[PDB]
């Protein structure tokens, strides 16, 4: 089966840049 | 007012080589098959003496005896290594006269306990016709717990 | 290979040591064939750890069943279950990314 | 011949259920409630079972009841004795396939999704209170049981040219020292020897007003000087279904004879003189 | 009475089989699907069984259900107990003699030869999913079982003047924590608890008065112009046990929505102008 | 609903016997052979049984076939089992 | 077999806790015609239940009692 | 954990030591998983006393079932029973936070 | 889903003179009848001892007994 984990990983990694780190 | 009785009861056997059977869900093709004798309380011998001419009797002793569990399992005859023959032999490999298997019972409101169990007689299938040609077969189990309690 | 862990307790904060069950569909990892087995794990003094091969696994615990993707580095078990239930495989990447954004805005790194 | 009024043709009737232990309409209420709207009446909690078979009316059966005459050794027939305990039931043929009828036949819906009724392999406990009203022109039987267990009596009937059916057996069970079941008519069971006349006495009071509780709810306040026709309308106004024309008020001096379908009592009096107003059976 | 729309005549219907565990059409799909061509629709893998008896319709049944009221030593009736476990089935009378009917009646064809259906000694396992759609006018009651076992119920029958028949029993079996079987109809199950409303339309009248029936008996006179409080008064003022607090009346422009624990109808019209008054079930 | 052409009314029919093991006409031959004269057929050895009842047509019975659902201790309905061997027969009224 | 701690399992458990082989329970009978008497009773065999199917899935269960009074009288 | 207490008597003022049952729905709290084990507690000659984890819990006694919110400070059990909520804890939102937290604990910046 | 159960089980007797019988195909006019007892496992006598006045019993030993086969043959 296909599974979600890469999707959630891409969303969190995306916003960890799009709201920049500190 | 109205309700369905659908208990959370899980029945599992761990065999003498660590092989597992879920006898509730039958994921190994094997299910616990109606009438079970010897779950619940263990057999007890209570001794009373009735001597002389006085009314009634005196208590001497009571002893918990071995459990004789009697039960059956229904083995579905499917294809490949899920044939009745392969499953009844996988079932037979889990049991010994010399080594203890464990029978595990789990409930939501009382948790998990297990019983140490052995063969007392050889497992038996009725053979009116070739059992490989039957759709389901019941294997009849006579098993002993010589340590008669249920353990956490 | 990868180590997956949790601490498991009843409503009083005392340990709960009931079995967790791990399985996978027949598949290939690093040359190994991994099989349809069910492996039973007991928490020890309320501490649960099991080594798992990465990729797809099935976790069953009482009435519950979860399909999880085991990551390539060591992780807490509940985060993998939470990923399986909170964000199903067929979800909109758009609204879940804004939900993630909303929680990150409430609590940055 | 004896009582032709008590002879019964079950031409139409209604079947209801409620939570276990709930009360039926009183005998005086059953004579006037709107049978198609059980949300309208004061004994709340009753719901209609839906359409029921037009042929195959409710069968009030029983299991057991096999009996012996006990004989002496000298062939004297002493007494008759029951060998097996009588288990009373009623069989009801449901004829609509809404959730209302399936929940009686199969037990509670095992599916959460809209548009599906699911069934599983477990045992079901399905206890209800049961009311059957049989209507015969202006006569109305009630049958009531506080607790009946419901089950599938027979299989689902389907046909090309008749209504389908869902046959249920309702089996009467004991509950909290009540009767197992009760039949209901004010006119036929524990009947009064004659129509009841109440006595209202003004008690030597003068001025002010007083307030009866006719049928268990408060009247519109009646002046101390009110004549028999003024009392007739004051009773025949806060009705609960009994119109003015159902009552009768007659009098001699300060003493009024009050009669009609429901009970009479006094709730409030201005207490302006004498004993105040009073009422007796 | 209660819901006459839920009363059923099994005037026509259709039987399908599929591989075990196959999903049936949803409640919303069942209102629309083409019953003659199950190859066309969204939940694939249903095949028609063929023609079935037009008067010996699909017959539900059960074995077991032997049941006992057990009482105390003092003759109290405690509860009612299942003694023999309920085993549940349908009988379908098939009327084609094509291989599509014979595979249900005899099991798989034991010949590879074109034009031959072979049968052997031995037991057959014959599991299918089963779907039955029952049709009368616009109503389509569905029935679905994820797993049924098929067997010969009775002898093949032949006559000189009736269609010959292959009677089969389908007995329902447990599978992967699903329901044993389901009934499907969008209007009838897990539905919205929508309250009954009566729409009073005064017809554009400009004089006179009207008189409703509430619970089958007359109110007084209601003037052609009246607010919801005057309607709720006239409806509540009638001789029945219902209080003026139990009724509800609310405006929708020219029309009032009435709701409450009894039926409402128009008893007398004495209005002037307009169509005359009407009250309708919503 | 599928084949109308496969619906059967047994208005006429013919019953034959042969020595044990004899092959029937092939599916193609059965469309062509003269049913009153088995002597004309390529599959030889068949002979008509005589006239048979037109009220009491051939009845395709069986004895046995009594069967039960096998069921778990937790009431799961597992599979059907045949208890007795199905002995299969035709009754012919000569 | 009702709900919560009123399930059959919990009642059959509470029932079993009332009894022993060594210590007496008292079976009390009252009538209008003789008043109150009691019998001192103990287990003689372990309580048993039929398990044709899981008793938790059954709406009522019978537990069979075989008990002894070695002091055989009904006492005031 | 927080201490929850009551004093328990029969109608004649004598102690009643029948068991109280505590449970919860499966959830994460302080990185531990709370596991739906039913915990049996005897009163000790009256004086019921149990330590509970804050938030949602289920209480059972005889025929009754109650849903309670356990406070973040010590409390009397009857106050929580009198204020008992209807069935649902709104658990849907917590699983997304658990997923994003478990992810950031597994691969931080 | 749909399947006829026809096992490949072949049963033969080789006699004390080296004569052969096929009991599955009956080329000698003999078939194994319905109702066979003693195929599958051989009988075992298990032995246990009482531990004195304490719960349960202790395993001593077990012995595989002789195998008694009860069957019939159908002779045409």
């Amino acid at each position: 089966p296909d599974t979600s984990a890469e999707l959630l990983a891409d969303a969190v990694n995306g916003y960890l840049d799009a709201n920049p780190p500190s | 007012a109205s309700r369905l009785l659908d208990p959370d009861t899980l029945v599992e056997l761990e065999g003498v080589n660590g092989e597992w059977f879920d006898l509730t869900n039958g994921t190994e093709g094997i299910y616990l098959a109606t009438e079970v004798t010897g779950l619940l309380d263990p057999p007890v011998k209570a001794t009373y003496e009735e001597p002389g001419n006085f009314p009634g009797a005196r208590y001497l002793n009571h002893r918990v005896l071995r459990r004789d569990l009697v039960f059956g399992v229904e083995i579905l005859n499917d294809e490949n290594d899920e044939t009745w023959l392969r499953r009844d032999s996988a079932w037979r490999k889990a049991w010994s006269f010399k080594r203890d298997a464990k029978l595990h019972i789990t409930t939501g409101e009382s948790g998990h306990r297990y019983l140490k169990v052995r063969l007392f007689e050889s497992p038996t299938t009725d053979m009116v016709t070739d059992p490989r040609g039957r759709e389901v077969n019941i294997t009849k189990m006579v098993v002993v717990a010589g340590d008669p309690f249920w353990y956490e | 290979t990868v180590t997956i862990t949790a601490d498991v307790r009843d409503v009083t904060g005392q340990p709960d040591n009931q079995q967790w069950v791990f399985s996978t569909v027949l598949r290939q990892q690093d040359g190994s064939i991994l099989t349809q087995k069910q492996v039973r794990v007991n928490p020890v003094d309320g501490a649960l750890s099991v080594e798992l091969e990465p990729g797809f696994a099935i976790v069953v615990y009482g009435e519950y069943r979860w399909f999880i993707e085991v990551p390539e580095t060591d992780a807490g078990l509940w985060g993998l279950i939470a990923t399986s239930v909170a964000v199903p495989p067929d979800t909109s990447a758009e609204l879940l990314a804004d939900a993630v954004n909303g929680y990150l805005d409430a609590n940055p790194p | 011949a004896l009582k032709d009024d008590a002879v019964l043709i079950a031409a139409r009737g209604y079947v209801y259920t409620a939570a276990v232990g709930t009360a039926a309409p009183t005998p005086s209420q059953l004579k006037l409630i709107d049978l198609e709207h059980p949300e309208a009446w004061d004994r709340t909690g009753w719901d209609l079972v839906g359409h029921t078979s037009e042929d195959d009316l409710p069968e009030f059966g029983f299991d057991g009841g096999d009996s012996e005459v006990r004989g002496s050794w000298q062939k004297k027939k002493l007494r008759e004795v029951e060998t097996e305990e009588i288990a009373d039931y009623v069989v009801i043929n449901l004829t609509q396939f809404d959730e209302t009828a399936l929940e009686l036949y199969f037990g509670p819906n095992q599916s959460a999704t809209p548009g599906i009724f699911g069934v599983k392999s477990g045992s079901v406990v399905n206890e209800r209170a049961l009311l059957i009203v049989i209507v015969d022109n202006d006569v109305r039987l009630g049958f009531h049981a506080r607790k009946a267990s419901l089950k599938r009596e027979d299989a689902i009937s389907l046909a090309t040219d008749e209504f389908g059916a869902l046959p249920v057996r309702a089996t009467f069970l004991d509950y909290q020292s009540y009767n197992l079941y009760e039949w209901i008519e004010e006119d036929w069971f524990n009947a009064v020897d004659a129509p009841v006349v109440y006595l209202l006495d003004l008690g030597g009071a003068t001025g002010g007003d007083y307030t009866l509780l006719v049928g268990g709810k408060s009247t519109g306040d009646i002046a101390y000087n009110a004549n028999a026709s003024a009392i007739k309308t004051a009773i025949g106004a806060v009705d609960d279904g009994v119109a003015e024309s159902a009552w009768t008020v007659t009098a001699d001096g300060s003493d009024f004879e009050i009669s009609g379908p429901l009970a009479v009592a006094l709730g409030v009096d201005s207490t302006t003189g004498g004993s105040g107003v009073t009422v007796d059976v």
